[PDB]
């Protein structure tokens, strides 16, 4: 498995995960490629982010899928 | 108009965008060597304009969004700037659930047309608070450059711009965890009490020779205030500020020489040639006016 | 007339970029094309933003894409509320019948759509921006359709005057290959040629008073008079004195200037000296 994960400003991350595999799989996948906390991370697909209650068994995920990392911002 | 050159001038390269230099330099990583790397900002015309013009729609509440663009050298170039679906109190803004759905749309949106450029940077308005780095604004701008290493933090006043006549745009950059390193105190009072952890940039913008040949006829009024500009009054304070600067500057580059001599001796030049460009306004007045009917 | 438009100083900009960008980019000028956007109230039409558009070439006709629009249409609508689609605009030259077919193809998303035509490679002092209108006139046959022309104003918003202005009074775009002596004259140069401009057209029309050929006006005659006795403005010799102070003053500047630019350059030519001549 080859899942592409890429940030906004152009980094490139693969990934190794079934789709059975439950979301936080990606999570932790991506904690120990690169260690941005689980609190501070959103993933967007097709243009939806995904909820963590939804396992990726009935996805519209077969293969080639891109995923698109952000980091949650605020301001005051 | 004439007597001039027409074709692609020598203020159009820096719209290009060239894929192959910014990947080598996106590989090369030159940032983490010398944590005081980038020093300077340019922003395009139309970026700053629609910066502005996003934070005083949003009235007294706060608004935020992305701006896109590259780095060069020691410098980072802000071309475009997209606003976020955004529902912020008068104080935070949070961007929870469709901001980012927005951002990662608009992206590849814009990529579809041509927008050749990646995300640079953030930005968000303080609706009369100022222009610093908040505790949380220093928070997520260590956030985002602890992983998206090219990064930049712009932080926009609308109401005290609207009030005062002026654009209040500053661009900073946080220090990472650990890194310490009758004069006003504002130099420390105007940011917070995280002064010491992040650092402000040189700002500046610059436009298209479409942009400026555009914005030549943008309005056939002006010539009355070029006429009587009355140059050499309205800033001798800062000409005298400069004066006094450079003196420091000129003070500091003697004692280390006993490369520092070559900012001075530019800061030196530009006061002159300003000075300079005053006079020469003024003899034009007084050649196209009082030499009449003598 | 027809109905009133509205162009904001934010429009042109975009197109300016857009063109900038995509010549930049493909090397060699190209024709772009977007989509603008805005407000109708009553009989008054305003446009404030635009957004670019994705268009597709089959042999010589140009397709505007329409999925993509839709995607656009619902993106833009989240930041911009009262915002709705208005006309679409092109660069270019005299009109075209591809834009023309352009226009009758768009025609088919809004019921009245504009047609704002810039012109980037323009060569005389004309103003380059033309806001037309396409209203399907009633004419059987061919289609015989030309766009009226409209005049259109600037409204403007405040921040918008003011970031307007910002770049307006901007300098620091250049200063590279051309001095800055020539862009800081070039503007006393337009304001000297557009008042020798009015001035010239006043002595016309003096001069056409005086020959007789148009009616005797008695109060232009003495306004004119009025302003023609006072050119020498404040001929006095406090003012002389002042003047001569201000040049004075000026001058010993540029020599506090022009010496720490000479010790600067004195300074490399020692330090070149001083390894490349000495004997370690």
């Amino acid at each position: 498995m080859l899942i592409k994960v890429k940030t906004l400003t152009g980094k490139e991350i693969e990934i190794d995960i079934e789709p059975t595999d439950k979301v936080e799989r990606i999570k932790e996948r991506v904690e120990e490629k690169e260690g941005i906390p689980p609190q501070q991370q959103r993933l967007i697909y097709s243009g939806k982010q995904m909820n963590d209650e939804k396992t990726a068994a009935d996805y519209k995920i077969l293969g080639g899928s891109v995923l698109h990392l952000v980091l949650a911002l605020r301001g005051g | 108009l004439a007597n001039n050159m027409q074709e692609a001038q020598s203020i159009d390269e820096i719209y290009k965008y060239d894929k192959k230099q910014q990947q080598e330099i996106l590989a090369a990583k030159p940032w983490t060597k010398d944590h005081h790397y980038f020093k300077y900002c340019k922003i395009s015309a139309l970026a700053l304009l629609k910066m502005v013009m996003h934070a005083r729609s949003g009235g007294n509440l706060a608004v935020m969004g992305l701006m896109l663009g590259k780095v060069d050298g020691e410098t980072m170039i802000i071309m475009d700037s997209f606003a976020l679906p955004v529902e912020g109190t008068e104080t935070r803004v949070n961007a929870q659930a469709a901001a980012y759905e927005y951002m990662a749309a608009y992206i590849e949106n814009a990529k579809q047309v041509g927008r050749l450029e990646n995300a640079i940077g953030w930005y968000h308005s303080h609706p009369g608070y100022g222009c610093w780095l908040s505790g949380i604004n220093v928070s997520t701008q260590m956030l985002n450059q602890q992983f998206q290493e090219p990064f930049v933090a712009v932080v926009i006043d609308p109401t005290r711009t609207i009030s005062a006549g002026k654009v209040n745009l500053g661009a900073f950059r946080t220090y990472p965890k650990g890194y310490k390193p009758t004069i006003p105190l504002n130099k420390i009072e105007d940011f917070g009490v995280h002064c010491k952890q992040y650092y402000a940039l040189e700002v500046s913008y610059f436009k298209s020779s479409l942009d400026r040949k555009l914005l030549e006829l943008l309005w056939n009024k002006y010539w009355v205030n070029t006429l009587s500009s009355s140059s050499l009054l309205t800033n001798a304070d800062y000409t005298t500020g400069q004066v006094f600067d450079l003196s420091e500057k000129l003070e500091q580059s003697e004692a280390q020489l006993g490369d520092k001599l070559a900012k001075a001796t530019r800061d030196s030049c530009k006061t002159t040639i300003e000075a300079i460009h005053g006079l020469m306004s003024q003899v034009i007045k007084d050649k196209l006016f009082n030499q009449i009917n003598i | 007339g027809s109905v009133s438009v509205a162009l904001h100083p934010l429009v042109i900009l975009n197109i300016s970029d857009h063109w900038i960008r995509m010549r930049s980019q493909e090397g060699r000028p190209v024709q772009v094309i977007g989509a603008l956007i805005g407000k109708q109230e009553g009989r008054n039409i305003e446009v404030m933003n635009s957004f670019e558009l994705l268009s597709h070439t089959v042999e010589e006709k140009i397709i505007i894409d329409k999925e993509y629009y839709y995607t656009k249409e619902e993106q833009f609508k989240q930041v911009f509320k009262e915002l709705e689609f208005l006309g679409w605009y092109t660069t270019g030259g005299p009109p075209d019948p591809s834009d023309i077919h352009v226009h009758k193809q768009v025609c088919e998303i809004i019921e009245s759509p504009l047609f704002l035509k810039l012109n980037p490679m323009t060569k005389h002092t004309d103003l380059p921006v033309s806001v037309f209108e396409s209203v399907i006139d009633i004419i059987n046959g061919e289609a015989t359709m030309l766009f009226a022309e409209l005049t259109y104003t600037l409204a403007t918003e405040e921040a918008e005057r003011i970031g307007v202005d910002h770049v307006a009074r901007m300098t620091a775009t250049g200063s590279g290959e051309n001095s800055t002596v020539a862009e800081h004259l070039i503007a006393q140069h337009s304001a000297i040629k557009m008042l020798h401009s009015r001035v010239k057209l006043i002595l016309e029309y003096v001069k056409a008073s005086e020959a007789g050929e148009v009616p005797f006006n008695h109060e232009i005659l003495r306004e004119a008079y009025a302003l023609c006795h006072c050119l020498p403005v404040l001929s006095t010799d406090k003012f002389k004195t002042d003047f001569y102070d201000q040049c004075n003053d000026v001058g010993l500047m540029a020599y506090l200037g022009t010496i720490t630019k000479t010790c600067n350059t004195m300074n490399q030519f020692v330090n070149k000296f001083n390894v490349l001549y000495d004997r370690q």
